[PDB]
RNA sequence: UUUUUUUUUUUUUU
RNA sequence: UUUUUUUUUUUUUUUUUUUUUUUUUUUUUUUUUUUUU
RNA sequence: UUUUUUUUUUUUUUUUUUUUUUUUUUUUU
RNA sequence: UCCUAUUUCCUAGUACCAUUAGUGAACUCAUUUGGUCUGAUCCUAAGUACGCAGUGAGCUAAAUAGAUACAAGGAACUUGACAAGCAUUAC
RNA sequence: AGGGCAUGCAAUACCAAUCAGAUAACAACUGAA
């Protein structure tokens, strides 16, 4: 499409929200937008025409699969599409988005439920889902394993919230504590990856590549 | 095969790692460890830790495990549990060998300067076969007919 | 190829005894959709078996019609 | 070609190892961005000559140089001396735009040269109505770097500030009201007035990026009311992702005072923006490295010939502690400086006030130790230990930490002087000491 | 065409050859338009 | 209920492999089999075997009963109607409120259960019942160790050994390889070559 | 702000069908007979306000398109184009005006 | 026979044929072909206003 | 096969 | 022995190159010319 | 994590593509 | 005052394009159930503290393609020892 | 023709020895169109 200049006092660009039928985040909204705009544009797009409140602004290209036009009773075997390219953004706004409006609903297909299913499926043919780690869960800028029972965190928390981690542990899927003397696994409840003192010494075992030798 | 184009050792190797010849000395370095005065740079443990593995001969008590930070292997990991440390196929008697494809043991003895090896089907048992080949080679040692 | 453009018609024109049947994966798959659905709440089986002018609230069926006699 | 079979392996081994490298050298990179930006809307488009005849140069030409000199990193006494002189001459002849690069450049420089800064301000606050938003934010901006308080000239730039509201823009008006709050020189009406304009500023023309410069622990509980720490409270939940370490520590230090010092604000808040707040506390927050001072240094070493256990550095939550005691743990000392204190007095500083009250209501057995008191001792030990001595069997300081007696420039120049010496005289005979010269050669 | 031959031979557009025939859909004489 | 219904985040909070992925299908099924409110689950070491303590609700008495229907018998429960139609209309309720009403049971009759691995209904048991129980607990510790005396050894093993010590045992070849053009003769010899110098 | 987008269309859940059939209606587009008697502020904010209602309506165009149904009042769209349309019309004609008398003198 | 649209694009492709020995005259689906296809006709009862014609030599 | 402020330019090297 | 890698760039060394150059972001610290060591 | 860009290394141009629209009085705010 | 000098440095919201992260030759070809089986590695494994995969019904004819067990003789067969056989049997 | 009219077809030829490319310091350096 024709290219934006600098000063720009009677735009073109239209803007629509995209009918998705995958699960979107509380804060994330699916716009419609042409193939040519960059995400400094659109953020200022939406920031001096609506202003709307906006952190991050995420783009795909979309482009429509071939189709054949085979059905019928006089087929033209011709090759064909069905819709237009465009770019598909993803705004995360400030502020919650009703689900109603962003994402589908259809009764006729109660498998069709993106918004009941939320995450937990993955609308493809992805057989395993990928996850990096979370925020929480890497080093810098992480929960701590120890902070619970520091001092000054129980200031803030008074009366208000339990710190302590012992009291929100499920029942339905934990096992009793075993013996250390005894044989157990590592994986029962030690949530870490460093042997505990408390367990007693451990033999090592050596493989033997020439036992002819002996 | 024993091609000369192999290592003479079969030993775990740990090869020392030398830093650059141009950096100066660590942060943790400047650290006072005395009882009175206690000093703690920032990474100081974290540092430390990785410069003491740069030896190579001070691998720790549990060297294994003190690197491996992936749970894949901890999820796994079993307390007071004995294992052996022979695999079930190779024989102590010299000359025996076992082929894959094959799936069959062979006898390896030399007579008369001349190299000859015989067949043992394990079809009918891994044990029985593996004892029979043993067996065979004991008694080829014994009745003497294999050349010293 | 949902184009249907490659050389696959070719040994359909043969006759066959029988096919495959991923049950075990098809399954799998259900059940994963099934959970996902039980964690909210919602019968999914329930509602793909009922007759069509059917009306079971709850856990109900016709076991459930036997004590009521009333 | 061909290779022989022994340098095969050798190569192949090598660049394994090589890919086994280049594998382990990416690990800690992770905030890394091929991408990146630069500001290019602040420089002149007219060419100008640092090294050029100063004589020569105008108001124009100087405030150029000056401004280049700075971007450059070009710290030289020979030519920023040069400078001052020829901008003393030129005073009365400086535009405000010029004046503003002027002190733009002498703040970005840390060029601690109070004889300019005194001079340059009687202009300044003539020059104040045709001052515009940059001029305006760029004084007071150099002036809170330098640490030269003026609580005379201060005002009446943030009451310039607040008439030409209408024409300034929301970062220069944000840094101005910090840098007045760090200043202290604001009263109950004017703090009010500036409040007041503040959140307008913030809820009309204030993005994400724009807010979190909002933040400042110190600002928070001596300048803004109730209403506006609410707001601001409550919007730094909303507007955290987009954020960085260095705001989260002052959110946390913010959040930390107000529940220490204002129980009541602190309980009007909503659950949800408590909870926040809660688990914000429980997450690790970077820090700079940071080590012990030279006078530091000799604290400990006299503490330690005095017979008392300590540690040099460490972290307590969410403040730091230059000293503190393991047989008695609620006990701490703090070294102060030439910086704890404005230029040419002894009064302390509002983030060290601050810092002492929050953690004496805290229960800190708090004591402080002065430089200028300590630099009279000369190099002698016994003097340090019975001074030292002397302090411990006396009570801590109180709640409401005071200012010294009065000061000049004289005095704080002889005082600098006078220890520039023992720091280095100290050092020798620290490093002679660990010389055995033992070894003697016949030749 | 590969690399070695394609590296010797110049662009059909830059010769007269274009504008020396009158082949189109009507036939084999072409009259271009305002002529 | 073993799942908390309606849960935070777009994920599930508990395991999806190994034998937890069976255990959550199992479960899926069943998802207020565990009343509300009752003791937490107790199981035995050598077979899975739980024990726990609830309140189940009240039954209507025998003598209005009507009889056994279907394949499984069952007396009626003894509970409520619901708000009818009319007055559900004016009730300041929504449509969607209105038309998930329920009737109200009793719950007041305390029991101890006993389940299976599978959280499998077995047997239920009182508080007289279980009183009874314990005044015989001696007498038959004493039954069992006498009762243990009676077993004997399997004589399978004894028959196996004298049949197999006194019958015949045919054994048949295994992995017969075939051979192309050149045959085999039990045992192969090996080629001497020269080096070049 | 970004409720705009939605907000009194067919796609708002929290009004009715009577509410949306309501709001649905609309008049004439704006002839070029009043556009040549409006400033050029006034032209500049009507663009944009049209520009607002062509984003509105799109949604309801795409939506409709999704379960291949034609959009209530399709001529909304025409209306707004014609209108876009004869303000640009009216501004080049304002400009071609100085062009000739600039064309004029060099001559 | 193996699958190479490298090779495809870098042999065969519109900048590539140019550079043939070929006769161009031959019509072409997905080639630059030279062949003349006589253009918009004639003009009936619309109006005369609206009738294109012309482009690269009136542009200005 | 070049890793975090951009260019020009000289010697050695794990 | 059949006789095997090095240029862009990094580090070091040697210097009179240059806004084609590092936030007008932020922290810490006793501190720096000439007529205060 | 790649692609892009320097080198290897090539107008050995991958039609409708690019850090590439006329090449700094840029109104520095 | 016996440290190899007690030399401030977390992390600037970030242009355009590629991506279905798992088993499986997923490539030319084509009689194409994509995914099981057919071969080495990747996990200190009583086959990994329940993983992947499995397609109409009926019936003693004979012949043919294969598997297991054959009295005595043991190359008398065939142009030719082709083929078949031996290499497991008190534990 | 009132108004508007993205992009591609490799374009200093409305002129000027030849020989690659945004059309090549001499020479090396060559020629049926």
């Amino acid at each position: 499409p024709p290219k934006t200049p600098r000063n720009v006092f009677f735009p073109w660009q239209v803007f629509s929200v995209h009918r998705t039928g995958a699960f979107l985040e509380r804060r994330r909204v699916a716009l419609k937008v042409p193939v040519n705009l960059t995400k400094f544009e659109i953020q200022s797009y939406l920031e001096k025409i609506y202003g709307a409140r906006v952190l991050k602004v995420s783009t795909l290209i979309v482009v429509p699969r071939r189709r054949r036009d085979i059905f019928g009773p006089r087929p033209s075997m011709r090759y064909y599409r069905v819709g237009c390219t465009f770019k598909k953004a993803i705004v995360t706004l400030e502020d919650g988005v009703p689900d109603a409006v962003k994402m589908l609903r259809s009764s006729i297909e109660l498998a069709k439920n993106p918004d009941i299913t939320k995450h937990n499926l993955t609308y493809s043919g992805r057989v395993r889902a990928f996850k990096p780690p979370s925020a929480a869960q890497r080093w810098e800028m992480g929960e701590s394993k120890y902070a619970w029972r520091l001092p000054i965190p129980n200031l803030l928390a008074g009366d208000e919230m339990q710190l302590n981690p012992a009291l929100r542990i499920d029942e339905s899927t934990t096992q009793m504590f075993p013996d250390f003397s005894k044989p157990f696994f590592h994986n029962a409840h030690f949530n870490f990856s460093w042997k505990p003192e408390e367990v007693p010494f451990q033999q090592t075992v050596k493989l033997d590549i020439t036992p002819w030798r002996r | 095969s024993a091609n000369p184009y192999k290592p003479k050792s079969r030993e775990v190797f740990h090869p020392y790692v030398p830093a650059p010849e141009h950096l100066p000395p660590p942060a943790y370095t400047t650290a006072v460890l005395k009882p009175m005065q206690q000093f703690i740079p920032k990474d100081f443990y974290r540092d430390m830790r990785v410069d003491s593995l740069r030896d190579g001969v001070s691998l720790g008590s549990d060297f294994p495990w003190n690197v491996t930070h992936k749970y894949r292997f901890w999820r796994r990991r079993k307390y007071n549990i004995q294992l052996d440390d022979r695999f079930i196929r190779l024989s102590p008697v010299t000359g025996v060998d076992y082929y894959p494809r094959l799936n069959v043991f062979a006898v390896q003895w030399r007579e008369d300067g001349q190299h000859r090896i015989r067949w043992f089907r394990a079809a009918y048992g891994l044990t029985r076969a593996m004892r029979a080949a043993e067996n065979f080679r004991k008694t080829l040692e014994a009745t003497g007919r294999v050349d010293n | 190829n949902k184009v249907r453009t490659d050389k696959k018609e070719r040994k359909r024109a043969f006759p066959q005894r029988g096919f495959w049947k991923k049950q075990n994966f098809l399954q799998v798959k259900n059940n994963t959709v099934r959970l996902a659905f039980a964690v909210q709440g919602v019968d999914l089986l329930k509602l793909k078996r009922l007759r069509w002018g059917e009306v079971r609230k709850g856990n109900t069926g016709w076991w459930t019609d036997d004590y009521r006699s009333p | 070609g061909i290779l022989r079979p022994r340098e095969r392996l050798l190569l192949n081994a090598l660049k394994k190892e090589a890919d086994i490298r280049y594998r382990g050298r990416r690990m800690h990179k992770r905030f890394r961005s091929w991408a990146q930006q630069r500001v290019r809307h602040y420089w002149l488009p007219q060419k100008v000559c640092v090294t050029s005849d100063p004589q020569l140069m105008d108001g124009s030409y100087i405030a150029a140089c000056v401004q280049k000199a700075a971007t450059l990193r070009k710290h030289d006494l020979q030519l920023w001396h040069g400078f001052s002189k020829r901008i003393l001459e030129l005073a009365d002849s400086l535009t405000p735009q010029q004046m503003g690069y002027i002190f733009y450049g002498y703040g970005k420089s840390l060029f601690r040269h109070e004889e300019l800064y005194r001079g340059l301000l009687p202009f300044v606050a003539e020059a104040l109505p045709e001052f515009h938003s940059h001029a305006l934010m760029t004084v007071a901006w150099a002036l809170e770097r330098v640490r030269v308080n003026d609580r005379a000239v201060v005002a009446q730039i943030a009451e310039e500030a607040l008439a030409k509201k209408d024409l300034m823009r929301p970062a220069d008006f944000i840094k101005i009201v910090n840098c007045v709050a760090r200043m202290g020189a604001a009263p109950p009406s004017l703090a009010a007035a500036l409040s007041a304009e503040l959140m307008r500023v913030l809820d009309e023309k204030c993005n994400a990026l724009l807010f979190r410069g909002a933040v400042d622990h110190v600002a928070v509980a001596t300048l803004y009311s109730d209403p506006l720490r609410l707001y601001l409270l409550e919007r730094f939940t909303k507007t955290a992702i987009c954020c960085r370490p260095m705001h989260y520590q002052k959110a946390f230090q913010s959040a930390v005072a107000i529940r220490v010092l204002h129980p009541p604000v602190w309980q009007q808040l909503s659950k949800a923006v408590r909870n926040f707040y809660i688990r914000l506390s429980l997450r690790r927050i970077p820090q700079r490295a940071r080590r012990p001072s030279p006078l530091h240094w000799d604290v400990s070493n006299a503490l330690a010939k005095l017979g008392v256990f300590h540690r040099n550095t460490f972290q307590w939550g969410c403040f730091w502690i230059d000293i503190g005691e393991i047989d008695d743990r609620r006990q701490c000392w703090f070294v102060d400086g030439p910086s704890d204190f404005y230029s040419s007095t002894n009064e302390y500083t509002e983030a060290n006030k601050l810092q002492h009250r929050i953690l004496s209501e805290l229960g800190w057995n708090i004591r402080r130790v002065r430089w200028n008191d300590w630099v009279q001792l000369g190099t002698d030990m016994d003097a340090k230990v019975e001074y030292l001595r002397k302090l411990r069997e006396r009570p801590p300081w109180p709640a409401i930490l005071t200012d010294g007696p009065s000061s000049s420039r004289q005095e704080m120049v002889a005082n600098l002087r006078s220890a520039r010496d023992v720091q280095r005289a100290l050092k020798e005979r620290r490093e002679k000491n660990r010389q055995p010269h033992s070894l003697v050669m016949n030749l | 065409i590969r690399p070695r031959k394609k590296g010797m031979r110049l662009d059909r557009r830059r010769s007269k050859k274009q504008y020396k025939h009158g082949r189109h859909v009507g036939g084999w004489n072409y009259r271009w338009l305002g002529s | 209920g073993n799942f908390r219904i309606k849960p935070p985040g777009a994920r599930h909070a508990f395991p999806k492999l190994g034998t937890h992925r069976m255990v959550m299908f199992r479960r899926m099924n069943l998802l207020n089999w565990p009343p509300e409110d009752a003791s937490p689950l107790h199981p035995i070491e050598p077979w899975g075997r739980q024990f726990f303590v609830f309140n189940a609700f009240a039954t209507i008495d025998p003598a209005d009963w009507c009889g056994p229907r279907g394949p499984f018998p069952r007396l009626p429960p003894l509970a409520k109607p619901a708000p009818d139609a009319a007055t559900l209309a004016a009730s300041p309720s929504s449509l969607l409120s209105a038309l998930r009403e329920t009737e109200e049971r009793s719950a007041t009759r305390t029991v101890m259960c006993v389940t299976d691995f599978a959280q499998r209904p077995l047997m239920f048991l009182g508080k007289d019942d279980f009183r009874a129980l314990r005044e015989n607990l001696p007498r038959i510790k004493e039954e069992l160790k006498a009762f243990k005396e009676r077993i004997q050894p399997n004589p399978v093993h004894a028959q196996y050994d004298l049949r197999r010590k006194l019958l015949v045992y045919p054994r048949q070849a295994m992995q017969r390889l075939k051979t192309g053009e050149h045959g085999g003769y039990g045992t192969r010899r090996g080629t001497i070559r020269e080096r070049k110098t | 702000g970004i409720d705009e987008l939605w907000k009194g269309s067919y796609l708002d859940p929290t009004i009715g069908a009577k509410q949306k059939e309501a709001n649905a209606v609309a008049g004439d587009a704006w002839p070029a007979c009043l556009l040549r008697m409006k400033s050029f502020e006034d032209l500049h904010k009507l663009w944009y306000i049209c520009l607002k209602e062509k984003n509105l309506l799109m949604g309801e165009r795409w939506a409709a398109r999704q379960h291949k149904q034609e959009m209530k009042q399709p001529e909304r769209l025409q209306k707004v184009r014609r209108t876009m349309r004869r303000i640009l019309i009216v501004l080049t004609k304002r400009e071609i005006q100085q062009q000739c008398l600039r064309a004029k003198d060099i001559l | 026979n193996e699958s190479s649209p490298l090779h495809m694009g870098a042999g065969s492709a519109n900048w590539t044929a140019v550079a043939r020995l070929e006769d161009f005259t031959l019509r072409g689906l997905s080639h630059p072909p030279w062949i003349h296809v006589s253009s918009r006709p004639f003009y009936g009862a619309g109006g005369g206003a609206v009738l294109a014609a012309c482009m690269s030599s009136a542009v200005w």
